[PDB]
């Protein structure tokens, strides 16, 4: 929430964003 | 030719009519209400003598607060109220020359021409400092009918105006170019804000001041940091509802 | 990798009237719902087309929505207009109000003039449109000479007159300094044809109301704001 | 080549709700994995929605989470409470905790009673909500004059009660500096319809507790930060 | 009326606009 | 996010050449029409190639548009113009005045001669290019070694002669500090090859207009200021 | 002329330069 | 040689450099 | 490692990085 570019993102997912990951 | 005006609208003639004439219209869209609105215009200033890390404090310095009630319509401190509110008339700052300025803020041209009822909009806003010192401020927006806050600060040399959730702004530095603007959506709970009178009270005892509606405005502007700005409004997306007299002008 | 960017010479300017937008600090915000509205007008053209009224002076220099006619017919006109968006007897007219605020007009303009004498009382007037180069109308005869429409009274209360937009150029000014030719255009005056006539028993002046919009069309253009003046 | 660029005129500006994110200086890393949690929420409406704690006072003016009533049926409500997200009987409530933190609301709210006397206790209680415009209802004549419903004490122990959301706009105020007809709407009153009926060795007053939360189609919006205080 | 830039606004139309809507 | 930039070493720098635009502060309006115009050119190539005259000296030196021939054939040629648009003699006519606004040129020049005597006067020219290299030709016998042609007098009256373009380099200068072998090409040379020739009765003084123009092949290139001068 | 970018202009035709009209 | 950009030029070819052209 | 952004470098490739080569 609070995210309303229209562009994508300039930085690759996995750099501005931690990784989500599950353990199982 | 002949009609009848008590009917209460008669017909929009060219030439043609009643001569040997032809329509001479050329295409031109400068006259919508959304293009003529969607410009800026001055309509308030500010001026603050305390530094960024304090605590706000309203106060007033010959008719200029640090804070400020978003509304073209004028707006002033009204019987002592702690900050401004919406006013019903206009005053002159001076008690002698009986000449402008005014002590009451609002966006003159709007005033002067605003030949509707009621209107909708978005509010773009822009402040500007008046010098070119470099800029230290903190503005703090509050919208329409919101707690202002006006609190302590909670860490010591902090600018008590950001301690929010609120949309606050901070520019500052050698590299910044003295000015600060945005756009904010409509927060009224009113569906269309009236533009010039509001014919009723705004609490149920009716004791309020008769002529002002309740929560008619964009929220507030309140700002630390040294210095005087100058504010402007611009109208996005403006609509507006029921046509109705513009000021009157003095005879020539 | 960045981008080499050329800081153009205006750098940081704020534009007043730049066609662009600015950064949103409190999106995704439902403006309250106003659908059950109703009145809403998108043009401001529609306010100039409603005829409003014309400040027309009284004997005693006073201002009113009208003048007066009777069982006579002067050598001169019961009233002049000069056709200028800046004429002071249009000066409180919506259609003098909203183009107060742009530079240029062009088109039609609608001059109403709405007979309130008694019913018993007929009359004829003659409404004439000068276009300028050699001056006012001195007399009918010359009034006579240019644009006009002869109003005959009777069960039809008023007269719609149209002033032609007759000029040398597309556009003219709405307001202007000095006159010049292309914010002066000529003059509007209404003669008494034959006089006012009426039976014993009936006042001997009749009021005529008098108004002024834009006609169908006419057009206004490019946002400006008027000299400013104190209210009072 | 490099690109032309105008710099706006805010440069360098730092603004807190910029939809727009930074820079990232600790990039690839995974977020410590947490697939195994429970009792995850999304929505801040879901907080509101669950009935907590009216603050009621006692007769040494202490707050407390329930009013008393016994066997007689006084002529005026047991407890009034004012419908405005800023009552401060509701202070304390997670509805009144979260609207503190939003600038506007719309829809139900939902009072929750709980009678907590004892089983051999009867009785009937009128809860009424009466809309503005004429003031608090001074008897039970004119509190039956607006929304109201009958409670009838027995085998189930609480009644669910709605506060209609009427008004005049569409969305209404959390909060205020002086009531207006957009922040107070009017007031929820509980009356004793007939007198809590019970046998003997049953104690003379009964409790009932009282709790407020958000009802089904309640929402907030505009996210801003309330009055701060120093806790105490 | 005013805006005339060719390329679609970076902000998102939610965000970059107040977001119209009918109660009916 | 938002987008890293290099500002470049050039911040700020107004280049009153770029072949960019800058912001539109009251865009969305109509450019008066005009439709109805006429005489509208795009080219100032068009104005090099208008013949206009060469500003000739007086027995009392001063300026005029021709030259005088007569009963005699001198042994020396009767004017004499060297190639350049930098010329004095040509100084005032259009091809001047634009060339004035360019760094260079290419092409043909045209020179035009209208006799102007009496109809009963006959006689023949000889108008010379000498190429540079080996100076002025200071001779018929020179002058004739290079590009020529005989104008011939009769019921025609102007002779449209063309100075070819001979030169080392593709282009060449419009003006010079210091002549250089790419600002000035040779000389124009008009001899009277046999004498002018008529019957009594007839002024012994004929006048020759002296006109020139860009050519066919004519072209200017390079936008520039020519040095400035105070008007007198 | 003069003029020699080969991205479109930011600002749309209509507001970069004044509409060009014919009267007949 | 040394050009490596790979977005084109802002500025049109005719522009940005001299035009070469052969007069034969 | 350590490059997250989606849009392609603005300098090409050669020049951007040296050039890996094998001598066989």
């Amino acid at each position: 929430g609070n995210e309303g570019v229209i562009i994508n993102n300039y930085y690759s997912n996995q750099y501005q964003n931690s990784i989500d990951l599950s353990a199982n | 030719g002949v009609d009848n005006a008590e009917k209460g609208k008669v017909s929009d003639d060219n030439a043609s009519t009643d001569f040997v004439a032809e329509p001479v219209k050329l295409p031109e869209n400068q006259t919508r209400v959304s293009f003529f609105y969607d410009r800026s215009t001055l309509s308030s200033v500010l001026q603050s003598t305390s530094d960024v890390s304090s605590k706000f404090t309203p106060s007033t310095a010959k008719n200029l607060q640090n804070s400020i009630l978003l509304t073209p319509l004028p707006s002033d401190i009204v019987n002592n109220s702690v900050l401004p509110e919406q006013e019903r008339w206009i005053s002159f700052a001076s008690p002698t020359t009986q000449k402008p300025p005014y002590k009451t803020k609002q966006d003159w041209n709007f005033i002067m021409f605003s030949p509707f009822t009621y209107y909708k909009c978005d509010l773009e806003v822009t402040l500007s400092k008046n010098d070119r010192e470099t800029i230290s401020s903190v503005v703090r927006y509050v919208p329409c009918g919101a707690p202002s806050d006006l609190s302590d600060q909670t860490m010591p040399q902090t600018p008590s105006l950001a301690d929010t959730r609120d949309p606050h702004m901070w520019v500052v530095g050698q590299g910044t170019t003295n000015q600060i603007s945005f756009v904010i959506p409509y927060t009224s709970p009113l569906s269309v804000l009236p533009s010039v009178w509001f014919n009723g009270f705004s609490n149920f005892d009716n004791s309020s001041r008769f002529g002002v509606a309740p929560n008619a405005d964009f929220g507030r502007l309140l700002l630390q940091g040294q210095g005087t700005f100058s504010v402007h409004y611009r109208y996005k997306k403006m609509r507006v509802f029921c046509p109705r007299p513009t000021v009157f002008i003095p005879w020539p | 990798s960045p981008f080499p960017v050329t800081v153009r010479e205006h750098a940081g300017t704020f534009f007043s009237t730049t066609p662009d937008t600015t950064v949103p600090v409190y999106g995704n915000t439902i403006s309250t719902p106003f659908d059950y509205m109703c009145g809403e007008f998108t043009d401001l053209l529609s306010l100039c087309k409603i005829p409003t009224f014309l400040g027309n002076l009284d004997s005693n220099k006073k201002r009113i929505p009208y003048f007066s006619a009777t069982n006579s017919t002067p050598a001169t006109p019961l009233v002049t207009y000069q056709v200028t968006l800046s004429c002071s007897c249009m000066a409180n007219s919506m259609l003098a109000a909203v183009a107060r605020n742009f530079n240029q007009y062009r088109g039609s303009l609608n001059y109403l003039f709405v007979f309130t004498g008694s019913a018993m009382t007929k009359g004829k007037f003659l409404i004439s449109y000068t276009p300028p180069g050699a001056g006012e109308p001195k007399t009918l005869d010359q009034a006579m000479q240019a644009t006009y429409a002869i109003w005959d009274l009777g069960l039809n209360s008023s007269y719609n007159f149209t002033v032609p937009f007759i000029s040398p150029t597309h556009y003219r000014q709405t307001s202007y300094n000095t006159p010049t030719i292309t914010s002066v255009d000529g003059w509007l005056t209404v003669w008494q044809l034959t006089p006012l006539t009426y039976p014993l028993g009936v006042p001997n002046d009749s009021h005529i109301l008098t108004l002024v919009s834009g006609g169908d069309d006419f057009t206004l253009r490019m946002p400006v704001t008027f000299t400013k003046y104190v209210p009072q």
